């Protein structure tokens, strides 16, 4: 296939994405969920890991690590310690609200994904670290887990396979940094959500000291559909090394902000004008698109005309795919006010552990707050660039990178607008 | 907004806090979710339970969570001051949380923040004199396609206009509890002018299942 | 022997498995700059001053925490190592207060010394700094928390060596404060040693406060007599008057600590 | 009757402040016995 997009409704993983069907167990089993789960479990860990490696599933959390390669880090003998699958249901990214829709509307798909994935990785239980702000979704998920226990689908002799597997839900308490997998581990362990250093990776030392795989809600929930439909079905969508389907959250300055499941390498312009009704005021009213939530660099209108919405074509467009959360910004936007608000978010959501983020993200927020007013000089733009290059790569987790990249995208694509802002400040205040 | 504690007469280690017995059974069920020997992993739920029984956290809820989990009290103080939900001051009975990040600021959450301010007569951080409404300004609540939106105590009120949040505040003052949903026409997250996808009926069990399973 | 071969600046050195990159550089006689690493505290890795380049690797690694792999060529003096050191030092000095004359740590400050050694020579910080409320943790340890670089040597010492578990970090981000969160008094029997390990004048000795200055002190190596441990100490004098008592390192007695009575 | 016009997820309009914790209290009977580290806490 050469052009991508226009996904059919029969080829959807997240049926009942919109809350239009029964999310409970009798509705979920009537939509293909929990069907032949025992036959998936009995074929061993190696078969399930091979079906995930065949499918080409990458990490839907946003970094895009190969999911089968990541989950095969647990295919190793027991050293006395138990093993844990941990579902990352935090979703603190601005723009991103897809995991809320999975937990709220397809919860049994997440529970079956916990069972199948923890069977693949030999795990003992599933700790679903859900966001603390998602209370109704957490009780929603707990109702589904009660329905899964009472049907014998999980717990003692899960689905009649002789495999014991629990599913726990831990609520967060209001920290974006607790979506980072090691800080999420530290938050489950009852401490401040500060990220660990790597190595040890969580497959070696994870939650409680155990072998542990943290994986996103989407990359876990699509795994029983990969096991039932086959890995080649999932690899038959999107470009090569960009396989599958993907949830997209188009918000901001579009006519109909919405969540949509779409084929992987869909064009951005087609996605916006097909599922969201296009940019408000027309496509010529488009100023910028933050393609994948707040951490990715923005791209202007001259990149959004031709770009594909997968990992590799956005890396080649000097941005990232991230969480596939499309924030659309029209010509009426003070883009410096939006990016400075985004940097303000990253200094409010920063755990204070290491030096470059703790100091430099606040220092970038002060510089961006002066750039909104134009209370600066153009030699501070390049300086700000250097500050971002001192935060990027030198921090413990990638929130320093995710704070550096909006600054770098704004400078790289809108340096003249910053310079005219500052020179008009200078000529109206002197 | 501070991160050191000073003993007021209403916030001290002699402030009366204690769990109800049904909350003690809830704490037992919480601690049974974690391995034997890692009881400290129950700091974040139980302390949040102390915020649901009491409304806020004095420094006797923190010391009680420290005592019943056999953890040092500083390890509960760190959790209480790290995570933004734990109210270390008393908030109003309805805790209005306006999201003002970029996907909501682009869809005019400023007008709704102004509407709540000019309605309640307060500003951000202040509590109304009847102790019913506390207005603060929070980061991304994870409901970005339903922007603009607020959170009240469990609930997301979404796709709001200033009239809609005025009406929600009017019926919160009247005692009723509103419906946590988008105040526009749509239901959860669909496109607002009809479904662009998932119009066909879902297939059901057995569809597309590979051979050898 | 299961010793693996690693390279520090191209020089071969045989290390035990599980050796950190900092210890591999230390075996060839090179000291990596550090603020949170302390060889008797647990590894935190939260100051990023130890970031060193491994060659053919497009990312500096925290040398205090990263174990060596077989055949890494550690580049202690390469360009991106020096840029990492200068950037991290600039972030350490952005919100740090201009207290060097009124600070007791001056002349014996790690932040001063490896600002001179590994950082830039000027500021690009065109903003206002933070100021932190001072804490009261006793009549021994003066506390000026604007000078704190949040290296958590406090907390790791009080948790692991003193067994106190009362120091900690409150808050999040640039407002993360090291303290006890309450009006609580940190009085162990080893509570003075947090003055030794604090690389800045955030925690200072209140009896030694303002009285002397380390370049004019004569360091007489001597023995404690307050207990029967025989802790090796430095008596530092100035113009024939005893100014303070510091610890000496003896691996078999007092490793590098002394009690509060000795101090 | 195929319905694609009404929002079937209406249960969270009746969740109180203790819905999650009472669901955890209910689910406490379905669960496997926890593993043991071999000590009461890492300060033991
Ligand atoms: N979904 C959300 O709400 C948010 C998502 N993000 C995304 O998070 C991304 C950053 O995530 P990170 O995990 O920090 O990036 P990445 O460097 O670490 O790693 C991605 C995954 O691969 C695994 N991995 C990579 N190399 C490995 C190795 N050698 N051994 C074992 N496991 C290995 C890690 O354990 C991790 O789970 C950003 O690009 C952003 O798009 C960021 C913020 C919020
Ligand atoms: C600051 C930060 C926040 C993150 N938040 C989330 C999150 O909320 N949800 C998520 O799935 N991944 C989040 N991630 C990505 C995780 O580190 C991790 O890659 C992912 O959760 C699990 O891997 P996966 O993508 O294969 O599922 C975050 C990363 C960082 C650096
Ligand atoms: S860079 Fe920021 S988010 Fe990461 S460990 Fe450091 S303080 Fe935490
Ligand atoms: S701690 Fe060091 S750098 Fe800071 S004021 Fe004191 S002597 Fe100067
Ligand atoms: S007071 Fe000193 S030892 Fe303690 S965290 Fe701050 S800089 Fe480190
Ligand atoms: S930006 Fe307001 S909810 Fe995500
Ligand atoms: S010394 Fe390695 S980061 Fe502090
Ligand atoms: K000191």
């Amino acid at each position: 296939k050469t052009s991508f997009g226009s996904l059919k409704d029969e080829d959807r993983i997240f049926t009942n994405l919109y809350g239009r069907h029964d999310w409970r167990l009798k509705g979920a089993q009537s939509r293909g969920d929990w069907y032949k789960t025992k036959e998936i479990l009995l074929k061993g860990p190696d078969w399930i890991l091979g079906e995930v490696k065949t499918s080409g599933l990458r990490g839907r959390g946003g970094a895009g690590f190969p999911t089968g390669l990541k989950w095969s880090f647990m295919n190793k003998p027991s050293d006395g310690r138990p093993k844990y699958l941990v579902v990352n249901a935090d979703e603190g990214e601005p723009g991103t609200c897809k995991d809320r829709e999975i937990i709220r509307h397809d919860p049994h798909k997440l529970v079956e994904g916990c069972l199948v994935g923890g069977r693949a990785m030999g795990a003992r239980a599933a700790y679903i670290y859900i966001r603390g702000e998602f209370y109704n979704e957490a009780s929603n998920l707990q109702v589904a887990i009660r329905e899964a226990y009472e049907a014998g689908l999980i717990g003692k002799n899960a689905c009649g396979s002789g495999y014991d597997f629990d599913v726990f839900v831990v609520r967060g308490a209001g920290a974006y940094i607790c979506g980072e997998e090691t800080a999420l581990i530290e938050s489950i362990e009852g401490k401040q959500g500060k990220p660990r250093l790597k190595p040890p990776f969580p497959a070696d030392v994870g939650v409680f000291g155990c072998p542990t795989t943290v994986a996103n809600v989407e990359t876990v929930a699509v795994s029983p559909t990969i096991c039932r439909r086959g890995g080649a079905w999932f690899a038959s969508f999107g470009r090569e090394r960009n396989s599958g389907t993907k949830l997209f959250n188009i918000s901001g300055h579009v006519n109909n902000p919405c969540t949509v499941e779409e084929e992987m390498s869909v064009p951005l312009k087609e996605l916006i004008e097909k599922h969201a009704g296009g940019v408000t005021g027309g496509w010529d009213n488009l100023l910028a698109v933050i393609p994948g939530g707040s951490s990715t660099p923005l791209i202007p209108k001259s990149v959004c005309e031709t770009v594909l919405m997968d990992f590799d074509a956005l890396i080649q467009a000097q941005t990232g795919l991230g969480t596939a959360a499309v924030i659309v910004m029209d010509r009426s936007t003070d883009i410096v006010k939006a990016i400075a608000r985004l940097i303000e978010f990253y200094k409010h959501e920063s755990c204070g552990q290491c030096t470059p983020c703790r100091e430099g993200v606040d220092w970038m927020n002060k510089v961006m707050a002066r750039f909104v007013r134009g209370d600066a000089r153009p030699a501070e733009i390049d300086s700000l660039w250097e500050i971002s290059k001192q935060i990027e790569g030198h921090t413990i987790c990638a929130l320093g990178d995710g704070a550096a990249w909006p600054v770098q995208g704004l400078i790289r694509h809108f340096r003249p607008e910053l310079e005219e802002r500052m020179q008009r400040f200078a000529q109206q205040h002197q | 907004a501070l991160f050191v504690h000073r003993d007021t007469p209403k916030n001290n280690p002699e402030t009366p806090f204690d769990f109800t017995p049904e909350n003690y059974k809830r704490i037992e069920a919480i601690v049974k979710n974690y391995p034997e020997g890692h009881k400290a992993a129950a700091v974040l739920p139980v302390l949040d339970l102390a915020q649901r029984q009491n409304g806020w956290l004095p420094i006797s809820a923190m010391n009680k969570v420290a005592e019943i989990l056999q953890v040092p009290p500083m390890r509960v103080y760190e959790v209480a001051t790290f995570y933004t939900m734990y109210n270390r001051k008393p908030v109003g009975k309805y805790h209005i949380q306006v999201c003002t990040t970029t996907p909501c600021m682009l869809r005019n959450s400023d007008s709704i923040l102004e509407a709540i301010q000019k309605k309640l007569g307060i500003k951000v951080g202040e509590t109304t004199p009847d102790k019913l409404f506390t207005l603060i300004e929070v980061e991304c609540l994870g409901a970005c396609v339903n922007a603009p939106m607020v959170q009240i105590n469990d609930n997301y009120y979404e796709d709001l206009t200033p009239k809609d949040i005025e009406e929600i505040i009017d019926e919160l003052k009247a005692g009723k509890i509103p419906k946590p949903g988008p105040r526009s026409g749509r239901f959860s997250c669909e496109p607002a002018g009809g479904l662009t996808s998932l119009t066909e009926p879902p297939k059901g069990p057995g569809f597309g299942v590979q051979a050898g399973l | 022997s299961n010793l693996i071969e690693v390279f520090v600046d191209g020089q071969s050195v045989m290390v035990e498995p599980g050796t950190t990159v900092l210890q591999a550089c230390e075996k060839v006689g090179m000291q990596i700059p550090r603020f949170c690493y302390h060889e008797r505290l647990s590894v935190a890795g939260n100051c990023r001053m130890c970031l060193v380049e491994i060659e053919k690797a497009p990312k500096v690694v925290a040398a205090c925490a990263m174990p060596v792999m077989k055949g890494w060529n550690i580049l202690t003096n390469s360009e991106k190592t020096k840029k990492a050191r200068e950037g991290v030092m600039e972030f350490l000095l952005a919100n740090h207060p201009l207290d060097c004359p009124i600070c007791d740590q001056g002349g014996e400050c790690d932040l001063q010394d490896q600002s001179m050694m590994f950082g830039s020579d000027r500021s690009r910080f065109l903003e206002g700094k933070r100021a932190v409320e001072d804490k009261n943790i006793g009549p021994l340890v003066k506390t000026i928390m604007t000078r704190c670089i949040q290296c958590t040597r406090c907390i790791r010492f009080a948790s692991e060596i003193a067994g106190v578990d009362d120091l900690g970090t409150t808050g999040r981000g640039n407002d993360m404060q090291v303290g006890t969160y309450i009006e609580k008094m940190f009085m162990s029997e080893l509570s003075g040693n947090i003055i030794d390990i604090c690389p800045v004048g955030a925690l200072t000795s209140k009896p030694y406060a303002f009285t002397a200055r380390p370049w004019e002190t004569r360091k007489t190596e001597s023995i404690d007599v307050m207990d029967a441990v025989g802790s090796n100490i430095v008596v530092s004098t100035r113009t024939g008057e005893v100014m303070r008592i510091l610890p000496r390192m003896h691996e078999d007695i007092n490793e590098e600590w002394i009690s509060d009575k000795t101090r | 009757p195929f319905d694609n016009t009404t929002y079937k997820n209406l249960q969270h309009h009746d969740y109180s402040t203790y819905t999650f914790l009472d669901l955890n209290l209910d689910l406490s009977k379905f669960r496997m016995p926890q593993p043991s580290s071999g000590r009461e806490s890492p300060r033991h």
